[PDB]
């Protein structure tokens, strides 16, 4: 379940809008849950709107273990009522074992985007070389992991919020004592559950975080204007 | 003298009120008599009676999906429109 | 001022043309043609009042019986030798062409110059001031001596 | 509320019980308290059992609830089922409405209104929302009307509907507290139809007049622009979008940026519609039939057709009348045939509104007085039956010459001063008032004056109502 | 098709020079370009830069209004 206010909707919309006059891929989960079911919606509006001048470009990549209706063809299938969203241009799924696996994409995911962080164009203004930026809105260990996979690799810039769960962790203290008191008072209902054995394996996540506080940045509340995605990207 | 006089004056203010409203009314005028001059497929008004008679010709003898392309793409610039509103 | 010509013209061939052929029979003349149906319902709107609608002040010294001589032709007759038009046809219709054209029409001429002449006087000293241009344009422009004398030079 | 939401939460028991907190908190307008701490965990929302909140919320007027309800995820034409519209109009329909609906629909009846009539009779004993927005609609609830309105698909056909019914049951007499209330309403339905249509058309031309046309499956059963018309909204259609389209429509093939001379020129030089003087925008037989077909050129055409029509009408009255007809009066009987024809074609394709209009009245009317001069007129041999066929046709004559004032409003000089001149007729009504008793009054004392016991009324009233009369362009009684 | 319908001298003289350049007063061609394309904040830019500010003031003002009376494309107009 996804907590859309309508600060996060003008957010998405904007990226979208920015994806779409820069001509961009976004990368994504492409399910049809939670943020996907919102990015598809505005990828659908602005292909609609327009309907020409570079129709963007959207990958949602899954797992395949957790894909409910499967059908093996060669003869286009019919996806019908994690399910996967309507409106991703592009679906890819990674192959693994049974379903009870989770979170198997991200090393695809990942390797993917070193490559094109490597890959060189020189059609471009960044010295060639494909700027990528990530983005973290939410929360749970897929984001940590995922941020710290990007600033551990080179080009992260990686971006957060003023608002979520994690962005408001890391958006806040922009050892681990402080670690522990921003993660408590941010998430007071999923500490619950936490062995600390892998609470202190996040600890160590969010010090490698902080590592490279130069490849993160942020965006605050007194930041809200017009075209403050821009500014941050 | 008097009377006559006196509906000069009359007819002075009324041009003056209704003017700025009769270029409205006008225009709102000129919708049916495009609807009159477009709805039939209609020939040359002499002529017009030999076509009727194609109409006794008759009396001789006798969900879809780009409107919801276009519902959608109105939703759109209303979305717009509503940031434009709360933006005021 | 084009409004008004439409409209009186208009509502004078229609009276015009009626008052013609409920009087008289078959004129073949085309002056007294449009003697009758345009130049008398013009001169209503100078407060005239056509003369022969009445029938009480109609005398027939001013008739020819057969277009022969210059004057108008008689009102056809009736086998008693008397005029067959209905003066309660033509009196109301004389009363309405001239309430219609005398009154209504001029004075919404009125009306309607008193609306133009409010619109255009802010407009009307900057008008008069931008076509001062071209007189200060054709008088200063060339060496000009007088002007009876200008052929000389 | 907060100190009862500080006691209801803190009694470990209940910290699960979300359910009972959110009724809590909607039973008052805790709005941010219910956005900060119930839908912000993102833990558990199941989506499906918002449905009893979601009725009392719509029934007593939570129109934020509502907009965050449907923000957190909320289908309406899931949830609105016809038990809910029946409860909804059956309980929780108010009863001054429904009798200012009934006043409504007996004196000032309507196409919209009877068809929402037969709607709230349905639904007292498939398009929901629209259903829904008229229930919100004429309760004047005037903030669930607009979270609702922005959720809809048809969403200027909305706002147009929605304008005409408060139009018209702000014009019922009892009650002027309502009255006020659903003018102000309709205004800003209104209001809100116009400047979204703008945003459409100036973001693109092309689709907003895709938008135009269309009937919604039977929204009221009509179209977007048929339900300006209807309202009378000239406001609507006023505007650059419509005209543009009009006129567009009115030219037809001819681009709209070529001069009007040029467009007659080639009018009466028929063979000359094969040349580069008409510009043919919006192989040489489609630019003959692509301006022979054009609404502005049949129309201009017609007007050539009916001013022949009455030179022939003039000549046959007053030069070539004899006693059995020549040649140019059965020339003039086949051109009122073409005209009987196209007006029976005109009733035949609008049925009892033709009646309507008064032009159709009089035009029908001279149409009866034409032919029945014409049987006054076949009895040759017989002076006074022809006398008076050609007097009822001069009277005809009459009518037929003043229809070409109504033929000319279409211009873009002449036309709205036509239009103007109907506004006059309250200053005429009041001068022909004033001045029909000073005549009377006047006329009554001159003749009870200056003579004694007249008998004839002729001359009662030549004299009481006829010479007064001729006193007003200036005649002074001798 | 404002050449074509409504044509002037200024129009001729700039019909011209597009002319020209599709096959000196440099700034008065690119104030023309920017001009023409409604673009509004470049042009105000170079208009600072001019020498004949109000000469190029007016005969901007001049193109701009004779291209407002070209009716398709409203908008534009
Ligand atoms: O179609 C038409 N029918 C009649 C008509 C037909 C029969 C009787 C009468 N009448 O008595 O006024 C009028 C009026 C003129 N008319 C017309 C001609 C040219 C352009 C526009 C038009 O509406
Ligand atoms: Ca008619």
């Amino acid at each position: 379940n996804f907590a859309l206010k309508p600060r996060m909707r003008k957010i998405f919309s904007r990226l979208i809008y920015i994806a779409q006059s820069k001509g961009a891929w976004i990368l994504t989960g492409g399910t049809h849950y939670g943020l996907m079911k919102y990015i598809g919606e505005v990828v659908r509006d602005n292909t609609i709107s327009r309907n020409s001048e570079e129709n963007i470009v959207a990958i949602g990549i899954a797992a395949w273990g957790m894909v409910s209706n499967r059908d093996t063809l060669i003869d286009e299938g019919h996806f019908s009522a994690y399910i996967l969203d309507n409106n991703h241009t592009h679906l890819l799924l990674v192959d693994n074992g049974c379903h009870g696996h989770p979170t198997v994409e991200a090393k695809l995911r990942n390797q993917l985007e070193k490559y094109i962080s490597e890959r060189t164009s020189q059609d471009s203004n960044y010295g060639g070389k494909i700027p990528i930026v990530c983005f973290a809105q939410g929360g749970g260990r897929e984001t940590l992991k995922a941020i710290n996979t990007s600033v551990k690799s080179k080009i992260p810039c990686v971006v957060v919020e003023g608002s979520g769960q994690i962005a408001d962790v890391i958006a806040s203290l922009v050892t681990s004592s402080m670690v522990k008191e921003k993660l408590v008072r941010f998430l007071p209902r999923t500490v619950s559950r936490l062995p600390e054995e892998e609470i202190e394996s996040w600890i160590k996540w969010l010090k490698e975080i902080l590592e490279s506080s130069h490849l993160l940045t942020v965006i605050k509340m007194e930041e809200a204007g017009d075209e403050i995605v821009s500014n941050a990207i | 003298i008097l009377l006559v006089n006196l509906l000069v004056a009359m007819f002075g203010y009324t041009v003056g009120i209704v003017q700025e409203n009769n270029d409205q009314v006008w225009k709102f005028q000129r919708y049916f008599l495009v609807q009159e001059y477009c709805n039939r497929l209609n020939i040359p008004f002499p002529f017009v009676v030999f076509a009727y008679f194609y109409m006794v010709v008759k009396k001789c003898f006798k969900f879809r999906n780009e409107d919801n392309e276009t519902l959608a793409w109105e939703g759109v610039m209303k979305e717009n429109y509503l940031v434009k509103i709360n933006t005021k | 001022v084009f409004f008004f010509l439409f409209l009186f013209a208009v509502w004078m061939v229609a009276f015009g043309v009626a008052r013609q052929g409920i009087l008289r029979q078959n004129e073949q003349r085309w002056r007294w043609i449009f003697r009758s149906v345009i130049y008398e319902p013009y001169l209503a709107m100078f407060g005239q009042v056509p003369s022969d609608v009445d029938s009480t002040t109609y005398d027939f010294s001013h008739c020819t019986f057969s277009g022969n001589e210059s004057k108008p032709l008689c009102v056809e007759l009736d086998e008693h030798n008397l005029p067959r038009f209905p003066e309660w046809i033509t009196i109301p219709l004389v009363c309405i062409y001239m309430l219609s054209t005398n009154i209504l029409l001029v004075n919404l001429l009125v009306a309607m110059f008193g609306y133009t002449v409010g619109i255009v006087q802010e407009n009307n000293d900057q008008v008069w001031k931008f076509q001062r241009y071209f007189l200060v344009q054709e008088y200063c422009n060339r060496l000009n001596i007088p002007f009876p004398f200008v052929v000389f030079a | 509320s907060y100190a009862l939401y500080k006691a209801f939460s803190t009694n470990e028991q209940d910290k699960d019980n979300w359910n009972g907190q959110l009724k809590l908190l909607l039973e008052w307008n805790q709005l941010d308290l219910a956005s900060d701490e119930i839908f912000t965990n993102d833990r558990r929302w199941e989506s499906a059992d918002l449905q009893e909140v979601m009725f009392t919320a719509l029934i007593k007027d939570r129109p934020k609830f509502v907009r965050l309800f449907l923000e957190n995820g909320l289908n309406l034409q899931k949830f609105l089922t016809n038990e809910v519209l029946t409860e909804l109009f059956s309980t929780h329909f108010s009863t001054l409405v429904y009798r200012n609906l009934q006043i409504a629909k007996n004196s000032y009846n309507d196409a919209l209104l009877t068809f929402v009539w037969k709607l709230v009779a349905n639904f007292r004993r498939r398009h929901p929302l629209q259903a829904l927005f008229i229930w919100a609609i004429l309760q004047n609830k005037k903030e669930l009307s607009k979270v609702i309105w922005e959720q809809t698909k048809g969403c200027t056909l909305a706002a147009l509907g929605a304008s005409k019914l408060l139009k018209t049951l702000a014009k019922v007499k009892n009650d002027i507290n309502a009255a006020g209330e659903s003018e102000e309403l309709a205004n800003e339905y209104e209001t809100r139809a116009v400047e979204l249509f703008t945003e459409c058309y100036s973001n693109d031309e092309d689709l907003a007049e895709q938008l135009l046309v269309y009937s919604c499956e039977a929204w009221g059963g009509s179209n977007c622009l048929e339900l300006a018309v209807e309202a009378t909204d000239q406001h609507f259609i006023a505007q650059p979008g419509v005209q543009n389209f009009l006129s567009k429509q009115w030219y037809g093939e001819i681009s709209r940026d070529t001069k009007n001379w040029k467009i007659i020129l080639c009018l009466f030089i028929i063979p000359l519609v094969g040349c580069g003087l008409v510009s043919f925008r919006k192989k040489l037989l489609w630019y003959y039939v692509a301006f022979f077909t054009s609404p502005f050129v049949v129309f201009s055409w017609n007007v050539v057709f009916y001013i022949a029509f009455l030179l022939l009408f003039a000549y046959v009255l007053l030069m070539d009348f004899h006693s059995v007809p020549h040649t140019p009066e059965l020339i003039l009987y086949a051109l009122v045939f073409v005209l009987f024809c196209d007006e029976v074609r005109q009733w035949y394709m609008n049925g009892v509104n033709y009646f309507t209009d008064l032009w159709n009245v009089m035009d029908t009317l001279g149409l009866f007085y034409f032919i029945a001069g014409i049987v006054f007129r076949l009895h040759s041999s017989n002076k006074s039956s022809l006398y008076s066929g050609r007097v009822i046709f001069c009277l005809d004559y009459i009518i037929f010459t003043l229809r070409l004032i109504h033929i000319f409003t279409v211009s873009r000089n002449l036309g709205p001063k036509i239009i103007m001149l109907q506004r006059m007729l309250i200053d005429v009504f009041f001068f022909l008032f004033l001045f029909a008793v000073w005549m009377v009054a006047f006329g009554v004392a001159r003749q009870g004056i200056l003579r004694q016991n007249e008998q004839r009324w002729r001359w009662i009233f030549r004299s009481v109502i006829y010479e007064p009369y001729l006193a007003m362009f200036g005649q002074v009684p001798s």
